[PDB]
Order: structure tokens, then C-alpha cells, then sequence
């Protein structure tokens, strides 16, 4: 009888460039009258759902309930009223959400380290590891594009952010991307995309191939 | 793989031949290999480049669904059947997948 | 007899980070009452000129028409209508922009050309240059950094866009960041960084280094 | 009607050699022998009409006439009075100009630099541009030079001065040259001509080819 | 250096099967693949749960401990110019290789 509320993240942003809030039905019978209303703080309502969800199997009945709003107006702290009534709630529905200001701010590193030569030496699926240290917000969005594209979400497994040991405030969070042993002794792009609000263009890339590890191996003089 | 599909001869022939092609919206080209240079040259790409000799001669088609990617030269002035070569990618000289003579 | 607007460049949205809704006229009359109302295409009236400058007809508005709307289909989506009743006008001029859709969308290519041998030799200055050419709508914004840090807009100036010969559609920039050869000859990222509409996720930088075209496996040096 | 004056440009004393003071008539149809009158500041400038059109889209086309004078002449710095007289416009009248002195000379400095790798790893085409620096009578005529003579104008795009970063008074221009891959790594010469005022004699020409960034003494080579 | 050469001919209906040794040593095995030119044969199949691509779905590997052999079958064995199909164990794939199989 309790309906939770998602507030979006900083990767939804990115990805759909629209701010979009939603309210998520659990734990309630089978119904089909089930109304959503999304308000602002001001009391001015927002667009409301639309082509809401059917039933759930799990009898943890879930509706779908949007507002959506541009990445400013969220941006502008704006709380929003969720309610929900009907049957098998009866009860009003009221909802607070927010966005936790008094945060600090880093810049995040970017560093793409390449496979150990112990998994090149298997001539199976080699690791690549994006690993993006100290970004305060703890809100990250890594992602990979090959050849310019962006690869599927299934190829690589970025992690959740955990704090970093040394500084409190700083997190930390890696990105694996498995992909052939071939694909990698031959020269590819392998670049590695992070977009976090304390960047200057809010996104950042980095780039690795066979040829950086690669070290200067004679050092030819030519004395005369 | 150098599955060379087509030696077609005709002096106003068109000889089309299937590439295969990724999806994964990268450029996709038909190359043609110098054996003066020993580097392979691109004459038609997704990129609207059309080579000096094939100027207006050579088509491009796409099929998503049967995963083709057809070049089509419509007048073969029987200029030297080259070792053509399908790829993908930025880098015409290294992203070749298949030859195609 | 119409109401001109100036809308919202790609680069004006990213260096601003939001929309400008503006319909300040360019060669109009200033009388007095020049209401500007930033109207939606759907009738709302949203907020109009607010902050709008003084009555000066100088062959053009003074009064601005400028407002601050949203962005995500607040400069895309749909249209905004700028109906202008003036002291002398019965029938307001009014005029609705859909931030001319209906173009072709390229992405651009990127290419940072180092200083020149001759200029080094000068040893006076070097200038980077950040090729950007095969874009479709032409609208790029072109920024330089270093090391994350954004450069102050001084030192480098772009090009505007201008129609490249062999691809009738497609444009090219130029972005040069005019250095010190005593920056130069250490090693500096003097990454460019451009933000184009067709880009992946709007943003792609390629950097340059005085050790960039360079041959990494062998350090060939002459002692005299 | 409307009186508009054409001043002589740098690159059309270049190409021709023989300055080609310009004036026109706008607002008015084509009745016939459409011309402006022609004098100069004494009244000797006599000269004959061309450009003859019956009338323009809407029916209303600018009549055209040209005068010739000695090249020495504009650059004098003496006001040149030509006549205006043409038999749509109601009254005729004359009108002077000359060329803008007391504008400081700074030599240009040509740079040639050859495409990027990443542009001939495409294989496609590639571009040189050639970067005009340090120049202000506002004016460089720049052209291509290949192979002795003259490439098609279509060919290179010289985008318009534009004033630089560091130096006020001295300004910059591109001009990008757009050629097949296999012509630049044959190898091919290329020259870039600069053609100015300030310029001891002039023009200044500058070579570029696969072979220049190369070094010449030593030729170190990596095989596996 | 132990050369069987199986030369399956069935082509697009063969289903070539090739029983290479087993150390029974618990070790990972391999079926290498010489890569074009590379010397470092890629490997096909192996007792760590990576199958190629292109031999994937129609690759399989069965077990016999008490014959000391594994025997790896291309069911549907769709033509691919094959070259020395070496199997071997070891974590190293290119220096661990024993037996050579050519197809
Ligand atoms: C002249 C030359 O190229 N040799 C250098 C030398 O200057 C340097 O001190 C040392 C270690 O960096 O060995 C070589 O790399
Ligand atoms: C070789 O390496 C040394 C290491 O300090 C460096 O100073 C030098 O510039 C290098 N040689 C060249 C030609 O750059
Ligand atoms: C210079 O080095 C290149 C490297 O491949 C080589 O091909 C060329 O022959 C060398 N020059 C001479 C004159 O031998």
C-alpha cells in the first residue's frame, strides 16, 4: 500500500536530455483506474502520465506515473507533489523529492588501463578498465564508444560509485569492457566517455590501444 | 576471408557486389588496393567521396535487415579488375573485412 | 514588415547552458508599447520579455525581446510565437520559430594541426589549428583546454563556418589557439574540445602534443 | 535611384593589373543602354557601359557600368569623383571615394600546414591549409599554385580576415586546399600564394609535399 | 609436434570431430585457430566458458578422462579455410599448444 518515488539520475539526464520524474506502484491489487498527478512545489500541476502500466504478476501492482521537465527546471530544485487515489489505495497519496544542495564538487580522473598481458596471453576476452577516481557528487555515467558509436550496454559493466579511501568526500567507480583479444592487439579506438556535473563540458573521453602501452625500446644516438 | 564475388566482364556491364555490413552505424566503404602505394585506396564510402576515375559510375545501397551493404559499378570501362576490399571503420587501410576481386 | 528574431545559437545554448528565447527586432521601430509576447505555439503566453531594455528607435528594438524559455523542446520540439502590437500598429506582427528544422544532421570531423616548423623556428609564437570539417547543420561551438582547464576565450579565435567545396552541405571551422613556442616545445595537452548537435553526445576532443606525430619506439637524437 | 559605390578590391588589381573603379544604380528598371556614368576627379574617366540585362526577376535590375584607371591611381589616395547618370533615375548627381589610407603595414607571415594523419588515414581527401598571419590592410588575395600553375578556384575555400587574438591591428586567414589522398602521398608540391600589399614585392610563395616534415640527415627505419 | 590431419571434407554438411590429448592434469584446455599471419593461433573453444564468434553455437567439447582425449566437434562445420586447429593446454595458449590439426 505503499507507492515509492524515483528521483532521476544524473545518467537519465544525459541520455534522454529531459528531466523526466516518476512514481512507481508497489504492493497493491489488480486495477485499471489507478490515476497519477504530478504537481510542483508552486501547486502549478505539471503534465500527468500518460499510457499508464497494466498489472503485475508479483501482486505488486505497478503503474507508470511522468513528469517530465527540462534539465533546468529540475536544476532549479524544484520539489514535486506525486498523488495517487483510488480503490485499492484509498488514501491520499503526498510525495516530497528533492536534489541534496550543500554538495561538493570535484572533477573526476580518467584513467583507461589496458588489459594485463597475463589475460593477452590466454587469447581469450580481454578486460579494459576505464576507472574514473575522485568525483564528489557520486553521480557518474560511464560509457564506451568504439569506432566512434557507443557500444551496447551488455559489452561493459561499470560499476556503482563507493568513496575513495584517502579523501572522504571523493568516490571512485570502474567501467570493464570485455571484448576479443583479437579486436584488441589490432589498433582500435576503445574510448571511454564520462559525464559528471563538475566537468567544464560536463563530459570528458579518454582513449587506449595497443600502441600507448607501447614503450620507446632503443634509443638510437647518432654522435658525430 | 577473400571471397572475390565478382569477376564480371562486360564493357557496359554493372557488376554489384554484396558487403557486409556491422550496423553499428560505422562508416562503411568499397577500397580499391594500389600496388604502387601497397596501400589500399577507398572509392565509394558512406562519407560522400566518390574517386576520381568513378566519378557518377559507382552506387551505393543499404539493407538493414539483410544486414547488404551493395556497390554497384554501372559502366565497367574494364579498367583492371582490382582487389577491392569491404571494411568498416575510420581507418580505410586496417579496417578491411573482406577482398572482394 | 516583420518581427525579426534572433534564435538561440547551439553555441550560444552550450556556453549559456540554456535558452534564450529572443525576438528583439533587428531594424524596427521603438516607439512605446511594443509588447513583446513570447507566446508558445499552442497559445501559452509563457514568460515574455522580462528585463527588457529602453524605448530607443535606432532603426531597430532597443526594447528587447529576449527571455529565458527551456531548451529540451523549448528551443527544438515545437515553435514560438512573438506576437508584437506596437503604439502604431492595429494588427500585431507576430512570428512563431521552430529553430529551422528539417536539416541534415552531420557529424563533424575533428583534426588538430600542430604549429608549423617555420613558425617554431621564428621561435616568436605558434598557433594550433582545430580543423572541424564535415558537419551538416552548421552550427558548431569550438572551445580550447588544457589539461581540463577551459582557456580564457583570448587567446583563440574560431571561424565561422563556411561551406566546404567538394560536399555542397557539409561545412568546416577553424579554431586556432595561438600559444608560445616555449609552451609549446614542453609537452601540453592543448586539447579542442567541440559541441555540435550531431556529435555522439554533443561533445568530442582531440588533443595535440609536441611529441604527437612523433614515433614513440625509437628516441633518434644527433649530438654535434 | 539608389546610388551604391563599389570600390576597387586588391585581388581584381592583382589579377588584372588595371584597377576597375565601380558605381551602380539600384532601385530603377532596365529601360536601355544601361550604364552609370564615368568620371574622375577631373572628369576624364569616360568610359563604356557593360553587364546588359533586360530586367531582373522583378523586373527592376541595377543598371551596371565600369570605368577603368591607371593601378597607381587608387593606391595615389586622391579622391575619385565618378558621375552618375542613367535615364530611369530622375536626376543625376556624382559621387567620390578613394582608398582608406593612414592604415599601418605589417608583413604577412604564410604558414603551410600539411593534412592531419588521421585525414589521410581516411583515404578520402585531404586538406592543406595555408595560414596568412600578422597582415593589416585587411586584404590578402590568396591563391593555389600547384604543379606551375593555377588550381581551379573551386577548389580552395580562403575564408574572409578576421581579426586576430594577441596583435589588434594585425589580422589572419585560412585557406583550405581539398585534394585526393594518392596526389599528396605520391608526392605533389603544392604552393600557396599570398598576394598583399604590405608584401616587400607583393607575393610570397610557400611549398608543402610529403617530404617536408621528414628530416633529411638521418632516415631511421623499424622493421619487424 | 604430433600432425593428425582430419580434412573433413563434408564442407557445409560435415561435422568434423577431432579428439586431441589430455594431460588429466586439470589444466584449461584450448583449440587454437592461427590467426592470418599473427603465429599467436587464437583459440576456438576451451574448458573456460569462451567460444569464438564464428565457431560459436556449432563449436562443442566433450570429455574422456579414462581414454585421455577431448574431442571437439564443428557441427554444422560451414567451410572457413581451416588452418592448423591446434589443441593444447595451459593458461599461455601459443606455447602451451601440443597437437596440430589441420582441416
Ligand atoms: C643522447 C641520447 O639520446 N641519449 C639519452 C640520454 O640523453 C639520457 O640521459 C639517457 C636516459 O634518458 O639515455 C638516452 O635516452
Ligand atoms: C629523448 O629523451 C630525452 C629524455 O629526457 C628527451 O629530453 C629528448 O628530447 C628526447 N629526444 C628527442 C629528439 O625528443
Ligand atoms: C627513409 O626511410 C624510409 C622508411 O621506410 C625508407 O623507405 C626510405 O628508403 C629511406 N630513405 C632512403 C633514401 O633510403
Amino acid at each position: 500500500i505503499r507507492v515509492f518515488a524515483i528521483p532521476p539520475s544524473f545518467a537519465s539526464i544525459f541520455l534522454t536530455k529531459s528531466t523526466k520524474l516518476t512514481c512507481l506502484v508497489t504492493d497493491l491489487t489488480t486495477y485499471d483506474s489507478v490515476t497519477i498527478s504530478w504537481t510542483r512545489q508552486n501547486g502549478e500541476a505539471v503534465k500527468t502520465h500518460t499510457n499508464i502500466s497494466e498489472s503485475h504478476p508479483n501482486a505488486t501492482f505497478s503503474a507508470v506515473g511522468e513528469a517530465s521537465i527540462c534539465e533546468d527546471d529540475w536544476n532549479s530544485g524544484e520539489r514535486f507533489t506525486c498523488t495517487v487515489t483510488h480503490t485499492d489505495l484509498p488514501s491520499p497519496l503526498k510525495q516530497t523529492i528533492s536534489r541534496p544542495k550543500g554538495v561538493a564538487l570535484h572533477r573526476p580522473d580518467v584513467y583507461l588501463l589496458p588489459p594485463a598481458r597475463e589475460q593477452l596471453n590466454l587469447r581469450e576476452s580481454a578486460t579494459i578498465t576505464c576507472l574514473v577516481t575522485g568525483f564528489s557528487p557520486a553521480d557518474v555515467f560511464v560509457q564506451w564508444m568504439q569506432r566512434g558509436q557507443p557500444l551496447s550496454p551488455e559489452k561493459y559493466v561499470t560499476s556503482a560509485p563507493m568513496p575513495e579511501p584517502q579523501a572522504p568526500g571523493r568516490y571512485f567507480a570502474h567501467s570493464i569492457l570485455t571484448v576479443s583479444e583479437e579486436e584488441w592487439n589490432t589498433g582500435e579506438t576503445y574510448t571511454c566517455v564520462v559525464a559528471h556535473e563538475a566537468l567544464p563540458n560536463r563530459v570528458t573521453e579518454r582513449t587506449v590501444d595497443k600502441s600507448t602501452g607501447k614503450p620507446t625500446l632503443y634509443n638510437v644516438s647518432l654522435v658525430m | 576471408i577473400l571471397p572475390e564475388v565478382k569477376v564480371e566482364g562486360e564493357l557496359g556491364g554493372s557488376v554489384t557486389i554484396k558487403c557486409p555490413l556491422p550496423e553499428m552505424h560505422v562508416r562503411i566503404y568499397l577500397c580499391r588496393e594500389m600496388a604502387g602505394s601497397g596501400t589500399c585506396g577507398t572509392v565509394v564510402s558512406t562519407t560522400n567521396f566518390i574517386k576520381a576515375e568513378y566519378k557518377g559510375r559507382v552506387t551505393l545501397k543499404q539493407y538493414p535487415r539483410k544486414n547488404l551493404f551493395l556497390v554497384e559499378v554501372t559502366q565497367l570501362t574494364e579498367s583492371d579488375s582490382g582487389v577491392y576490399a569491404c571494411g568498416a571503420g575510420m581507418n580505410t587501410d586496417r579496417g578491411k573485412t573482406q577482398k572482394v576481386t
